[PDB]
C-alpha cells in the first residue's frame, strides 16, 4: 500500500476477513490483506503474463 | 638540426640549433626551435618543420584547457598528450621532439618522444637529423648535477659539433634556462663557440 | 497527483516515481516463482501458467547462457527484450575475454540497460522481475532483478502473486538447505514445498513444473515431464 | 499573469516580454553574495563575499573566482550549478580563441560570445537560460584597465565600477558619490595595494558591515597576469586601513 | 503547484528556483546515512546497508565503488540511479588516464561530475539525479574528500554527511574537529565513522543494518583503496558497540 | 606492405563413411623452417555431431570457426534448442565467407 | 599501415613443473642505431601475470595502457574480484588476441610479438603466443623474432614437449635463461648487456628481477684466431 490513510487502512483489513470468511476460513492471513486491497483498486488479482 | 634537453642540480636547460633547411637552401638561418607549450614546459622540434609547428599548436590548446580547469601540467602530462598526437599521426606524420620541464615537486625533468609514439623518460636526450654525430661526445662528459654553468658549457660545445658534421644543423645556440629562477633566454654567436 | 504520473523524466514531490511503482504492481500481477540456492547449486522453480486447457502452457525459463538463465514474474515481452540483452553480454563475455562473467557483473549492466528508459523520454519502462542464477568459481549466486532494475544477492527469495508464503518458508529452512551441498534432490524437494503454499485456484500437475538447475558438476539445465515425475 | 509564458522562452507575452529570461535576474540573488569590481589605473580588483556557514566545509575550496585564462578573471553570483556551467564554456572559448586566432581574447570578446551563446540558448526550446550574472576582469593589451558584466539575459555593458548581488543598491550609490566627487572615471593610486584596500573599504561602507578575511574574497588582474589572494594575503591589506 | 516549474525540469519558476530539484534531495533524506570523513593522511567511507530480512546475504551488496584504484565513492538516495553517476565517472576517469596518462585528480573528478549533473538539467527529455555522492581520496597534493548535491554543488567538506540521520552525523563530525585539530588518523577514524552510523541507525531503528567501511589511505592503504574488513573492520565493530552502550 | 596474411602450413583430411565420419589432421605449426609447437589442435568439436577445421593460415582460421561456435550458441538458443544438421552447418559457413569475401579468408575449410 | 620503427629483439620464455619464467632484454633501437638503452619490456599484470613484449616500441605503450585498463575493468565492483576471479592469462591472452584480428582487418596492426606468461587461479601453467598477425598457439618452449629459430633450441633440450614441464626444475629452467640471453648478446645486432628476469611461482608469487648482468663471456678464440688478414 502508498497513499492509503486512517480509513482506508481499516478498510482492507476488514475486507479482508469478509473474503476469508467466504472461502471457508474462520481467521484471516497475509493472502487475504492482499486481497482486500484489490477492492480499492480496480486490478484483477489473478491474471495471466500477456499483458502483466 | 639538432637538438638537446640535459637536467642538472636546479633544473633543466634546454639547446638547440636554430637553422630551418629545405634541400641546401637554408629557409631561415635563425629563428627557433625552442617553442614553449607553457611558462614551465618548453619543447624541442625537429625533422620536417610544418608538422613540427602544428603538431606543437594543438597541445597548447590542450594544456591550456589543462591549466584553467584541472591545475599545473607536469612535463609527463605535456608528454602524453604529445604521444598521442604522435601515435594517431604514426602514418601521416613524422616529428621528433623532446619535452622538458621544471617542477616543484621534481625539479627538472626530461622525456624524449622518439618519431613513433612512445614515451621514454631519460635524464637527458638529443635527438633530431643533427643528433646522429653527437651520440657518443655527449655520453663522456654526462654527469648527475652538475652547476649551471658547466651545464651551459656542456651544451654549448656538443652543439658546435653537430654543425661541425652536418649542415641541417646551425645558426645561433639558443638556450632555454628553466629553474625555481625563472626563465632566461641565452643566445651565443659563432665567432665564440667556433674555437670551443 | 499523479500528474507526474504522465511521464518518465518527472520525479514526484515525494522524490517517488509512479512509473516504476506501477510496474511492482505488474510483478504481482505475474506468475510466482521461487529462487534459493546452496553454496554448491542453485535453483529456480516456477508455475506454468497456460490461458486454458486448449493452452500448452508457457515457459517461464529462459535459458540464458550455459553457467547462466533467469526467469520471470510479470511482463513477458519485457522478459523478451532483457533477456536478447544479457544474452549478447554472455556471448560478448566468452568472445572477447574467455570467462564466465560474474552474476553479480553481468546484474549491474542489465540494471543500467533498466535504469536507460527511466532516464529517457520514450522507452517503456519495464515491469517485469527476473530472478537470475548462475554458477561461476564463485559458486552459486541469485539475484533479484526490480522493475527499478535494483540488484539484490540472496540465499533465497520469491516473486509473483501468492508468494509471501514461500519467503516465510524459506526463512525457517533458511541454514538448512545451505548446508546441503553435493544433493541437489533436496534444494529441489524445497522449492517444490515452497510452491504448494503458493497455490489458488491451481494444483501442481507434471506440466506446471519447471525447474532450472545450475551447480557445481551441473550445467544450466531445464526439466521437464519425465523428469519432474520424481518430484510432482 | 501566466498562460503558458513563463513555461517557455519561444512564447512572448502580451508586451513581448520573455518572462521565464527575467526569473533568472531573480536566480542570481540565490547565493546572497555580494560582489564590487572596481578600476584604478594600472589594475582592476574584483570582490566578492565567501560565505563558509557551515565548518564542515573548507573555507579554501569557497569561491566564485575564477581564474579563466592567464589574463583574464571572472567572478560569478549565482548558483554553484550554473558557475562550473558558465566556466566550462568561458575557459573553453578562451582556449579556443587563443588557437584560432593566435593571439589572446579580450575582456569584450569574452563577454561578447558567451552572451551570443546564451541568446541562441533563449532563442531555442531545447536549452534553458543559466541563470548567473558573470563580471569579467582584465586589464587589456590595448585598451587597460576593464570591466564587462554580462547579465543572464545576455546583455553586456562596460564599466567603470560595478556591484551585483541583492545589495546592489546601497553599493551603486558608494561608487556614484565616490567618481563624481573625483570628477575622473579611475581610482587615482598607482600602487595597486592600496586600490585593494580602497575596494575593501568601499565595500564596508556600502554594505555597512565589517568584514574578515574568512568573508572575503579578493581577485586581481593587473596587466599581462592574475592572481587571487589568498586569506593571509587579505589579512594584510585590512590591518593597513584599521590602522593606517 | 503546477504551471511548469515540478513538471519540467529546465523551467524557472518566479523564485528562481525549480522545486524537481528540491524533490531530486527529497530522494536523498529517504536514502540511508553514509559520512565520509576527511583526514589529513587519508580519507575513510562508511554507510549503512539495511537489512530487510535475513535471507539476504552478508557483505554482498554496498554502496562503495572503486574508481581508478584510488577514488572511493558511496551514493544515498536512489541506489540503481546512483550506480549509473558513477558508471558515468568510470568512463569519463578512463578518459583522463587515456590522454593524460595519470590518475585524475580529485578536484578534475568533482568537476567533471558535476557537469554530468547539470546537463540533466538543460534538457526535458532528461531526468535528473536524485543522488549525492561522497568522493575522494588521494592524490598528488594529499587527501582532498568532496560531497556532490543533486543540485550540482559542492565544496570541500571536513565532514560530509548524507542520509536521514544525517543531523545526528554531523554533529558528531563537528566534535570530531573540535576533540582533535587534525581531524584525527585514518586508522581511528574508521572507528570514529562505526559510532557515527550506529547512532544513525537509532533514526533508523526498526530493521537491522550491515556496516561497510572502506579507505583510501596516504600510508596505511599505501596510497590505494581497499575495503576495510576482518580485523580491522571487527575492531570497529567491537569499539561501536562499547560506545552506544 | 603489411600483408595481413601469413601462412602456417599444416594438412588435414576428411573421410566420409556411411555411419561414421573422421576429421583428421597433424599437429605441427609452423612459421618459416622452425616447428613452433608440437602439439596443436586443428579439429575443434562444435557440437550437434559438428566437428569444424579451417587450416591453412591459422589466425584467420581460429578466428572463422570461433565465429562459427558463436553461431551454435545463437542457434540453439533462438530455435529453442533445435539440432544443428551438417548441410545446415556448411551453408551457414558460407554466410561466414561471404561475409568476409572482401576481406578474404585464407583457409581450406574442411567439416 | 605501421612499418617497423623503434623496435626492441626477443621475449625469451618456458615452463617449469611450479610455475614458468618469461625474462627479457631491455633495447629500443630505431634502425641498427640502439637509441635507447634500458626500455622496461616486461609488465606486470596483477602478479599472476607478466605479459612481455618486444615488437614496435610505440605499440608496446599503447597495449600498455589497455593492460593498466584491463585490471581497473577487473577492480571494479565485488570483493571477490581479486583472488577467486583475479586476472588468469587465459583471460588476458584473449583479450590482446582479439583487438590484433579487428586491427590487422583494419590494415593497421599493433606492431607486435607477445608472449603472454602466467599461473592460472586454478593452478595451471600458461604460456602462449600471440603476434601483431593473430596468430595464436600453445607450446612450452616460446621465443620470439630471432629466437623464435635461434634460442629456441636450448630450452627444447630441457622441455622437449607437454611431458617434459614436470622434469623440469625451478633450477634447471632458471640457468637455461641464462645460457640462452648470452646468445642473444653474442650474435643478434640487436643485444643490451641489460636483461630482466620474473618468476612466477605458485607458492610466492611475482618476484621480479631488473638489471640482471650476462657473465660467462667468451672472446679467447678471438684471442686463439689471428683470422685471415
Amino acid at each position: 500500500t502508498d497513499e492509503f490513510n486512517g480509513a482506508q487502512l481499516k478498510a482492507v483489513t476488514v475486507e479482508a476477513g469478509m473474503i476469508a470468511l467466504r472461502n471457508g476460513q474462520s481467521s484471516v492471513k497475509h493472502e487475504d490483506f492482499v486481497e482486500g486491497i484489490s477492492e480499492v483498486q480496480a486490478r484483477k488479482s489473478k491474471s495471466v503474463s500477456f499483458y502483466a | 638540426t639538432s637538438i638537446m634537453a640535459v637536467t642538472f642540480k636546479d633544473g633543466v636547460i634546454l639547446g638547440a640549433d636554430s637553422r630551418t633547411t629545405t634541400g641546401a637552401y637554408i629557409a631561415n638561418r635563425v629563428t627557433d626551435k625552442l617553442t614553449r607549450v607553457h611558462d614551465k614546459i618548453w619543447c624541442c622540434r625537429s625533422g620536417s618543420a610544418a608538422d613540427t609547428q602544428a603538431i606543437a599548436d594543438i597541445v597548447q590548446y590542450h594544456l591550456e584547457l589543462y591549466t584553467s580547469q584541472y591545475g599545473t601540467p607536469s612535463t609527463e602530462t605535456a608528454a602524453s598528450v604529445f604521444k598521442e598526437l604522435c601515435y594517431e599521426n604514426k602514418d601521416n606524420l613524422t616529428a621528433g621532439i623532446i619535452v622538458a620541464g621544471y617542477d616543484d615537486k621534481n625539479k627538472g625533468e626530461v622525456y624524449t618522444i622518439p618519431l613513433g609514439g612512445s614515451v621514454h623518460k631519460l635524464p637527458y636526450a638529443i635527438a633530431g637529423s643533427g643528433s646522429t654525430f653527437i651520440y657518443g661526445y655527449c655520453d663522456k662528459n654526462f654527469r648527475e648535477n652538475m652547476s649551471k654553468e658547466e651545464t651551459v658549457d656542456f651544451i654549448k660545445h656538443s652543439l658546435s659539433q653537430a654543425i661541425k658534421w652536418d649542415g641541417s644543423s646551425g645558426g645561433v645556440i639558443r638556450m632555454v634556462v628553466l629553474t625555481a629562477a625563472g626563465v632566461e633566454r641565452l643566445i651565443f654567436y659563432p665567432d665564440e663557440y667556433e674555437q670551443l | 497527483r499523479n500528474n507526474y504520473d504522465g511521464d518518465t523524466v518527472t520525479f514526484s514531490p515525494t522524490g517517488r516515481l509512479f512509473q516504476v511503482e506501477y510496474a511492482l504492481e505488474a510483478i504481482k500481477q505475474g506468475s510466482v516463482t521461487v529462487g534459493l540456492r546452496s553454496n554448491t547449486h542453485a535453483v529456480l522453480v516456477a508455475l506454468k501458467r497456460n490461458a486454458d486447457e486448449l493452452s500448452s502452457y508457457q515457459k517461464k525459463i529462459i535459458k540464458c547462457d550455459e553457467h547462466m538463465g533467469l526467469s520471470l514474474a510479470g511482463l513477458a515481452p519485457d522478459a523478451r527484450v532483457l533477456s536478447n540483452y544479457l544474452r549478447q553480454q554472455c556471448n560478448y563475455s566468452s568472445l572477447v575475454f574467455n570467462r564466465k562473467l560474474a552474476v553479480e557483473r553481468a546484474g549491474h549492466l542489465l540494471c543500467d540497460k533498466a535504469q536507460k528508459n527511466t532516464q529517457s523520454y520514450g522507452g517503456r519502462p519495464y515491469g517485469v522481475g527476473l530472478l537470475i542464477i548462475g554458477y561461476d568459481k564463485s559458486g552459486a549466486h541469485l539475484l533479484e532483478f526490480q522493475p527499478s532494475g535494483n540488484v539484490t544477492e540472496l540465499y533465497g527469495t520469491a516473486i509473483g502473486a501468492r508468494s509471501q508464503g514461500a519467503k516465510t518458508y524459506l526463512e525457517r529452512t533458511l541454514d538448512t538447505f545451505i548446508k546441503i551441498d553435493g544433493n541437489p534432490d533436496e534444494l529441489i524437494k524445497a522449492g517444490v514445498e515452497a510452491i504448494s503454499q503458493s497455490l489458488r485456484d491451481e494444483s501442481l500437475t507434471v506440466d506446471n513444473l519447471s525447474i532450472a538447475i545450475v551447480g557445481k558438476d551441473t550445467p544450466f539445465t531445464i526439466y521437464d515431464g519425465e523428469a519432474v515425475a520424481k518430484y510432482i | 499573469s501566466a498562460a503558458g509564458y513563463d513555461r517557455h522562452i519561444t512564447i512572448f507575452s502580451p508586451e513581448g516580454r520573455l518572462y521565464q529570461v527575467e526569473y533568472a535576474f531573480k536566480a542570481t540573488n540565490q547565493t546572497n553574495i555580494n560582489s564590487l569590481a572596481v578600476r584604478g589605473k594600472d589594475c582592476t580588483v574584483v570582490i566578492s563575499q565567501k560565505k563558509v556557514p557551515d565548518k564542515l566545509l573548507d573555507p579554501t575550496t569557497v569561491s566564485y573566482i575564477f581564474c579563466i585564462s592567464r589574463t583574464i578573471g571572472m567572478v560569478v553570483n549565482g548558483p554553484i550549478p550554473d558557475a562550473r556551467n558558465a566556466a566550462l564554456r568561458a575557459k573553453a572559448e578562451a582556449a579556443e580563441f587563443r588557437y584560432k586566432y593566435g593571439y589572446d581574447m579580450p575582456c569584450d570578446v569574452l563577454a561578447k560570445r558567451m552572451a551570443n551563446l546564451s541568446q541562441i540558448y533563449t532563442q531555442r526550446a531545447y536549452m534553458r537560460p543559466l541563470g548567473v550574472i558573470l563580471t569579467f576582469v582584465s586589464v587589456d593589451e590595448e585598451l587597460g584597465p576593464s570591466i564587462y558584466k554580462t547579465d543572464p539575459a545576455g546583455y553586456y555593458v562596460g564599466y567603470k565600477a560595478t556591484a551585483t548581488g541583492p545589495k546592489q543598491q546601497e553599493i551603486t550609490t558608494n561608487l556614484e558619490n565616490h567618481f563624481k566627487k573625483s570628477k575622473i572615471d579611475h581610482i587615482n593610486e598607482e600602487s595597486w595595494e592600496k586600490v585593494v584596500e580602497f575596494a575593501i573599504t568601499h565595500m564596508i561602507d556600502a554594505l555597512g558591515t565589517e568584514f574578515s578575511k574568512n568573508d572575503l574574497e579578493v581577485g586581481v588582474a593587473t596587466k599581462d597576469k592574475f592572481f587571487t589572494l589568498s586569506a593571509e594575503n587579505i589579512e594584510e591589506r585590512l590591518v593597513a586601513i584599521a590602522e593606517q | 503547484i503546477g504551471t511548469g516549474y515540478d513538471l519540467s525540469n529546465s523551467v524557472f519558476s518566479p523564485d528562481g528556483r525549480n522545486f524537481q530539484v528540491e524533490y531530486a534531495v527529497k530522494a536523498v533524506e529517504n536514502g540511508t546515512t553514509s559520512i565520509g570523513i576527511k583526514c589529513n593522511d587519508g580519507v575513510v567511507f562508511a554507510v549503512e546497508k539495511l537489512i530487510t530480512s535475513k535471507l539476504l546475504v552478508p557483505q554482498k551488496n554496498v554502496k562503495i565503488q572503486v574508481v581508478d584504484r584510488h577514488i572511493g565513492c558511496v551514493y544515498s538516495g536512489l541506489i540503481p540511479d546512483g550506480r549509473h553517476l558513477v558508471n558515468r565517472g568510470r568512463e569519463e576517469a578512463a578518459s583522463f588516464k587515456k590522454l593524460y596518462k595519470t590518475p585524475i585528480p580529485i578536484p578534475a573528478f568533482a568537476d567533471r561530475l558535476g557537469q554530468y549533473v547539470q546537463a540533466h538539467t538543460l534538457y526535458n527529455s532528461v531526468r535528473p539525479f536524485g543522488v549525492s555522492t561522497i568522493f575522494g581520496g588521494v592524490d598528488k597534493n594529499g587527501a582532498h574528500l568532496y560531497m556532490l548535491e543533486p543540485s550540482g554543488s559542492y565544496w570541500g567538506y571536513k565532514g560530509a554527511a548524507t542520509g536521514k540521520g544525517r543531523q545526528s552525523a554531523k554533529a558528531e563530525l563537528e566534535k570530531l574537529v573540535d576533540h582533535h585539530p587534525e581531524g584525527l588518523s585514518a586508522r581511528e577514524a574508521v572507528k570514529q565513522a562505526a559510532k557515527i552510523i550506529y547512532l544513525a541507525h537509532e533514526d533508523n531503528k526498526e530493521k537491522d543494518f550491515e556496516l561497510e567501511i572502506s579507505w583510501c589511505s596516504l600510508s596505511e592503504t599505501n596510497g590505494l583503496h581497499k575495503f576495510v574488513k576482518g580485523d580491522l573492520l571487527q575492531e570497529a565493530i567491537d569499539f561501536a558497540q562499547k560506545e552506544i552502550n | 606492405q603489411f600483408n595481413p596474411y601469413g601462412d602456417n602450413g599444416g594438412t588435414i583430411l576428411g573421410i566420409a563413411g556411411e555411419d561414421f565420419a573422421v576429421l583428421a589432421g597433424d599437429t605441427r605449426n609452423i612459421t618459416d623452417y622452425s616447428i613452433n609447437s608440437r602439439y596443436e589442435p586443428k579439429v575443434f568439436d562444435c557440437g550437434d555431431n559438428i566437428v569444424m577445421s579451417a587450416n591453412g593460415f591459422a589466425a584467420d582460421g581460429d578466428a572463422l570457426v570461433k565465429r562459427f561456435k558463436n553461431s551454435v550458441k545463437w542457434y540453439h538458443f533462438d530455435h529453442n534448442d533445435k539440432k544443428l544438421s551438417i548441410n545446415s552447418a556448411a551453408r551457414n559457413i558460407q554466410h561466414l565467407l561471404y561475409g568476409k569475401r572482401f576481406f578474404p579468408y585464407y583457409v581450406h575449410t574442411i567439416i | 599501415t605501421q612499418q617497423p620503427i623503434v623496435t626492441g629483439t626477443s621475449v625469451i620464455s618456458m615452463k617449469y613443473d611450479n610455475g614458468v619464467i618469461i625474462a627479457a632484454d631491455n633495447l629500443g633501437s630505431y634502425g641498427s642505431l640502439l637509441r635507447f638503452n634500458g626500455v622496461e619490456r616486461l609488465i606486470p599484470v596483477g602478479d599472476n601475470t607478466v605479459v612481455g613484449i618486444s615488437g614496435d616500441i610505440s605499440d608496446m605503450q599503447h597495449i600498455e595502457r589497455l593492460l593498466k585498463d584491463l585490471v581497473t575493468e577487473n577492480a571494479y565492483d565485488n570483493p571477490l574480484a581479486d583472488a577467486e576471479e583475479a586476472l588468469e592469462p587465459s583471460y588476458i591472452f584473449e583479450y590482446l588476441a582479439t583487438v590484433m584480428y579487428q586491427r590487422r582487418s583494419k590494415m593497421n596492426p599493433l606492431w607486435n610479438a607477445i608472449i603472454v606468461a602466467g599461473v592460472q587461479s586454478n593452478g595451471d601453467q600458461f604460456l602462449r603466443y600471440v603476434n601483431l598477425l593473430g596468430v595464436t598457439y600453445s607450446s612450452p618452449t616460446l621465443a620470439t623474432g630471432f629466437g623464435a629459430h635461434m634460442a629456441n633450441p636450448l630450452l627444447r633440450k630441457v622441455v622437449d614437449r607437454e611431458s617434459d614441464i614436470p622434469k623440469t626444475t625451478v633450477q634447471v629452467a632458471e640457468e637455461a635463461i641464462v645460457n640462452a640471453m648470452r646468445v642473444l648478446y653474442y650474435r643478434d645486432a640487436r643485444s643490451s648487456r641489460n636483461f630482466s628476469l620474473a618468476i612466477i611461482d605458485k607458492n610466492t608469487g611475482l618476484t621480479f628481477k631488473k638489471n640482471l648482468q650476462v657473465e660467462n663471456m667468451k672472446w679467447d678464440f678471438a684471442k686463439d684466431i689471428k683470422g685471415y688478414g
